[PDB]
């Protein structure tokens, strides 16, 4: 009764991961890139900082 | 400044020089070895020697060596093993007598020898259970020329040195499993690690002293490679 | 989603010959290196044949040297092995594992117990 | 022809300069380039320079002239220092060898046996001993205690500045700063040569079941042509009753400045780690 | 018989791709098309800390952005200041197979783990002002591989037990255990809300697991190689991860499935380490291949190398405010690169 219980596990996790509510990845990107957009300024990294605002000298 | 900042300054000093001081007291003359090999490979008790992962700290002229036989671990390697890319050399051990589980002792050695983070690292093959092996062959209930065809067609090596009261078979025999592991170990072998093979019984007490040996050989080609003298 | 489902086998008399087929997906088939693996009834896994990406290099356990031919379609992303002449003991089930990462001509995990890149197993038996 | 000497001349000097002063940079600079016997090539690096840049410049100006412009105190510093830089890189050609040795025959104790200590003494003593010995035997007139009586002759016929080697200090220097510095730098690097050429053997041998040569022969072979020369002609100078000319001399000590150029680009350049460093530089 | 229940789990996998194929409108490739990329990224080394004698294994950075916890093999554990270059700790780790570190949110705790399969927690503010270990975090099966600080008292472990876990600090039991994984658990980040956290394993899926609930919330599979590093996006609701395979891929957490690969023919090393910048616009990634990668996480183009490591890169964060990205590679030498 091992096999049958990992199988009964792994249908049971595959339902639980199916009943969700999917959005569109249309909508997902969309998302990600209104963040990125909308914090593009508090990025250092992406918009190098002035040495005298930069503690790593 | 400020006082603050000298308080700082001090403990990262003291801190630097401690670390420094450590790591060249517990680095010198100490050499770190990775023990691997299977269950019914006696691991365990190749070195004499007089919770996760086990230690064994011996020395043998005024240097110290430190196996680590990972043992308390998932049957998957190929994750852990490349925290041991900087040994001087892996105690490969082999049961040279159970032919059944010996091709995946093979092929253990084999994915050693052609890891990507071992490539650097060269093999000390240690083949236990040479009392079994001779045992068997001797017997001849077990045949070693069904689980290896090729078997057959191999002749001991010209410049064999078997021991004198030694049967030419088990000498053939384990010569045979002895150019197995040197064969996959030279067909691909970069030239920067080379394969130490040797033959141990549960009873040998030089075990040490081969490790001891080998490493040798293995710093001072590392050191001619080095300096540009091989 | 990486799935190295394989298929063939089944039941053949001793000496036959049974063409073993491995369908796989998700993956660059001609980035890893192949294995094909069986378990006998109440053993462990036990390694039998591996080819190479390219299928320049090419080798065989002992015990089925020369009885079984491997073969790998790059194109098709098949992997095959061709049992021909079978004898008792090559009742085992048979996975197509990969080998874990690509460019790599080590093989590490591939006889593992619950290794994650093989098939369910197609079963052989002869009798 | 002169003028052409003296560009030649230049080139030398300029080309000790610049090597030795990349290795020791080198050195000093990367952390990774900190192991002892990174700091005795640094150190061999130091005292090459100091040659190229204290006594070299002005045996050019000698060389091609016969004629010691600078005056005779100056001149007994000068010849003070040339001996003491000359035996002090010969010094480290020496102690390089050795920890070569150590790190070939005896690989496992290696940094323990040569640890920053033992390199701090080595460096301390082929840069006190040569000092010493030299400034010595220029500002005791040790050498000239054989026979001044030649030497009148001889300052009067070498009618300027040159060393002069009466009978004993000819040997002396030649026993202490080439010959028994040379002899241990044979003595290891033949040894070494010898195990060097089992391993390669044994690799070569044991697959089918020489590099070598080529780098103890470059290593042994700059310093030989470079020195043994001057220092034959030297302690046979003694004899023959000084029959060597001036500008044979000059080629001699010419050619031991040769070593000094060459020690860089034989102990730093050569290896692949180094030339690493200079690229990540 | 066991026939019936593969069926139908080979059922709810067909039906679950389908779904997220009809889920998938158009790629975010597509989406960032028309936008103008970032453009090349030159980070230089600003700080090259130095002191460790051995590789480095792992890093992490601590929340006030100042001080950065850094484990090597030689077998100590020595936190950093970034700003002074000034070991403000070096704890003596009992075993020097440590393959993961941790800083507290709070400053006060960190954490190390190794092949000793014990997470060790170090006191740093304690009343005699020594640093001491406060538990000695046993349960695992395999080797810790990348262990996170919930909070001063909870704390995720990630271990090659193909199972992540839940510790009580002042217990040290296991509150939840996570289970699912069919390969060793590598790496795994925490939200930013702390309510979920996704785990790379050595299965080539990553899961996305609820703390409260101790259950798989969703699974991921679109790797075709072992997963190494994995970090959440900004959001929360995406993740980046690394592969043997050379290729970063974010997934969406909402959509089910991925968004794009950032994969390219030259690449062929592993991946070892993956961190977002604090907008999520730069996906940086250290491959084994001595350096690392700055991907634009939009338009799925290189954007940037930080090239100057000797060695492997095995381990890469990014600080809180996003000032710095302190990389730690096998040639014992921490570098922040800004
Ligand atoms: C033309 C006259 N000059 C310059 C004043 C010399 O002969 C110098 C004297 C030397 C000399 C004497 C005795 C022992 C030694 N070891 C190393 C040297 C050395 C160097 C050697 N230099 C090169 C030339």
């Amino acid at each position: 009764t091992a096999s049958i219980a990992q199988a009964r596990k792994l249908v049971e996790q595959l339902k639980m991961e199916a009943n969700i509510d999917r959005i569109k990845v249309s909508k997902a990107a969309a998302d990600l890139m209104a963040y990125c957009e909308a914090h593009a300024k508090e990025d250092p990294l992406l918009t190098p900082v002035p040495a005298s605002e930069n503690p790593f000298r | 400044v400020s006082a603050e900042d000298k308080a700082a300054a001090e403990r990262s000093k003291m801190i630097d020089k401690n670390l420094r001081e450590d790591g060249e007291k517990a680095a010198a003359a100490t050499h770190r070895l990775l023990l691997l090999g299977a269950d019914n490979s006696g691991k365990s008790t190749i070195v004499k020697q007089m919770s996760g992962i086990f230690e064994t700290k011996f020395q043998v002229d005024k240097v110290n060596f430190h196996m680590f036989d990972v043992g308390a671990q998932r049957d998957e390697r190929r994750k852990w093993i490349q925290c041991f890319n900087d040994v001087t050399a892996i105690i490969f051990v082999v049961d040279s007598s159970d032919y059944n589980r010996l091709q995946e002792a093979l092929n253990d050695f084999k994915s050693i020898w052609n890891n990507r983070w071992l490539r650097t690292i060269s093999v000390i093959l240690f083949l236990n259970k040479q009392d079994l092996l001779a045992e068997k062959v001797l017997a001849g209930k077990s045949k070693i020329e069904d689980y290896f065809p090729e078997f057959a067609r191999y002749t001991t090596p010209e410049d064999a040195t078997p021991e004198p009261g030694e049967d030419p078979r088990v000498t053939r025999a384990k010569y045979f499993i002895r150019d197995e592991f040197l064969r996959i170990s030279t067909a691909s072998g970069d030239g920067r690690h080379y394969c130490y093979p040797h033959f141990t019984c549960s009873v040998d007490t030089e075990n040490a002293r081969r490790i001891f040996n080998d490493c040798r050989d293995i710093i001072q080609r590392m050191h001619l490679r080095q300096y540009e003298l091989l | 989603q990486v799935q190295l489902q394989e298929s063939g086998g089944g039941l053949v008399q001793p000496g036959g010959s049974l063409r073993l087929s491995c369908a796989a997906s998700g993956f660059t088939f001609s980035n890893y290196k192949m294995n094909w693996v069986r378990q006998a009834p109440g053993k462990g896994l036990e390694w039998v044949s591996d080819i190479s990406q390219s299928g320049a290099s090419i080798s065989y356990t002992g015990s089925v040297k020369g009885r079984f031919t491997i073969s790998r379609d790059n194109a098709k992303n098949t992997l095959y092995l061709q049992m021909n002449s079978l004898k008792p003991e090559d009742t085992a089930v048979y996975y197509c594992a990969r080998c874990p990462a690509p460019f790599t001509r080590d093989c590490f995990d591939v006889t593992s117990t619950t290794y994650a890149y093989r098939g369910q197993g197609t079963q052989v038996t002869v009798s | 022809v002169r003028a052409s000497l003296y560009s030649l001349m230049v080139l030398i000097i300029l080309t000790t300069l610049v090597g030795n002063l990349i290795v020791i940079v080198s050195i000093s600079h990367f952390k990774q380039l900190h192991t002892p016997t990174n700091w005795l090539i640094h150190s061999m690096a130091t005292v090459d320079f100091l040659l190229g840049c204290l006594v070299m410049p002005y045996s050019m100006v000698r060389s091609a002239e016969h004629c010691w412009y600078f005056g005779e105190v100056f001149c007994k510093i000068h010849t003070s220092t040339d001996i003491m830089l000359s035996s002090a890189s010969i010094f480290h050609l020496s102690f390089i060898s050795i920890d070569r040795y150590y790190a070939v025959c005896d690989p496992l104790r290696y940094k323990a046996k040569m640890n920053i200590l033992v390199i701090c003494v080595m460096i301390f003593i082929s840069w006190s001993v040569p000092a010493v010995f030299a400034f010595g035997m220029i500002f005791l007139e040790l050498n000239f205690k054989g026979a001044e009586e030649i030497y009148y002759k001889h300052v009067h016929c070498r009618g300027g500045c040159s060393v002069f080697f009466s009978k004993i200090s000819g040997v002396l220097t030649f026993m202490t700063s080439f010959y028994i510095p040379g002899s241990i730098m044979l003595c290891v690097y033949y040894r070494i040569y010898l195990i060097a050429k089992e391993q390669a053997r044994l690799i070569s041998d044991a697959n089918q079941k020489r590099k070598a040569v080529k780098t103890l022969g470059i290593v042994m072979g700059v310093f030989l042509i470079c020195w043994c020369p001057f220092f034959i002609c030297t302690v046979m100078d003694p004899f023959l009753h000084y029959i060597i000319p001036p500008t044979l001399n000059d080629v001699l000590i010419w050619f031991g400045y040769l070593n000094s150029t060459f020690n860089p680009m034989v102990y730093a350049f050569f290896y692949p780690w180094f030339r690493k460093a200079l690229k990540m530089m | 018989e066991l026939d019936q229940l593969r069926q139908e789990a080979e059922q709810l996998k067909n039906q679950i791709r389908d779904a997220r194929k009809a889920c998938a409108d158009a790629t975010l490739s597509q989406i960032t098309n028309n936008i103008d990329p970032v453009g090349r990224i030159q980070m230089r080394t600003r700080r090259t800390l130095r002191g460790h004698l051995a590789k480095i294994y792992a890093m992490h950075w601590g929340t006030d952005s100042r001080l950065l916890v850094s484990a090597s093999q030689d077998g100590k554990l020595i936190i950093w200041d970034s700003y002074t270059t000034n070991k403000v700790h070096a704890i003596p780790l009992r075993s020097s197979w440590v393959m993961t570190c941790a800083y507290a949110p709070s400053g006060n705790y960190v954490a190390c783990g190794g092949l000793d399969n014990i997470c060790s927690i170090y006191n740093l503010k304690t009343r005699e002002g020594n640093v001491r270990v406060s538990r000695e975090l046993a349960g695992h099966t395999g080797y810790l591989s990348c262990c996170r600080f919930l909070d001063d008292n909870q704390i995720v472990t990630s271990s090659g037990d193909t199972t992540c876990a839940l510790w009580d600090i002042e217990t040290g039991q296991q509150t939840t255990t996570f289970t699912g994984h069919t390969g060793d658990v590598m790496s795994l980040s925490l939200a930013p809300d702390t309510r979920l956290f996704v785990s790379g394993a050595c299965d080539a899926s990553a899961k996305l697991w609820d703390v409260r609930e101790g259950m798989c919330r969703q699974t991921f599979t679109g790797h075709e190689s072992d997963i190494n590093a994995i970090c959440f996006f900004p959001n929360g609701n995406a993740f980046a991860t690394g592969s043997d395979d050379a290729t970063c891929r974010l997934f969406d957490l909402r959509a089910d499935q991925e968004l794009m690969t950032y994969s390219h023919d030259n690449i062929i090393c592993g991946i070892t380490s993956v961190s977002f910048s604090k907008s999520g616009r730069l996906l940086l990634a250290g491959y084994d291949d001595f350096n690392c990668n700055v991907w634009d996480a939009l338009k799925a183009d290189r954007a940037g190398v930080l090239a100057g490591h000797d060695n492997r890169v095995s381990c890469l964060g990014v600080t809180d405010d996003g000032m710095a990205v302190a990389t730690g590679s096998w040639d014992s030498f921490l570098k922040i690169w800004n």
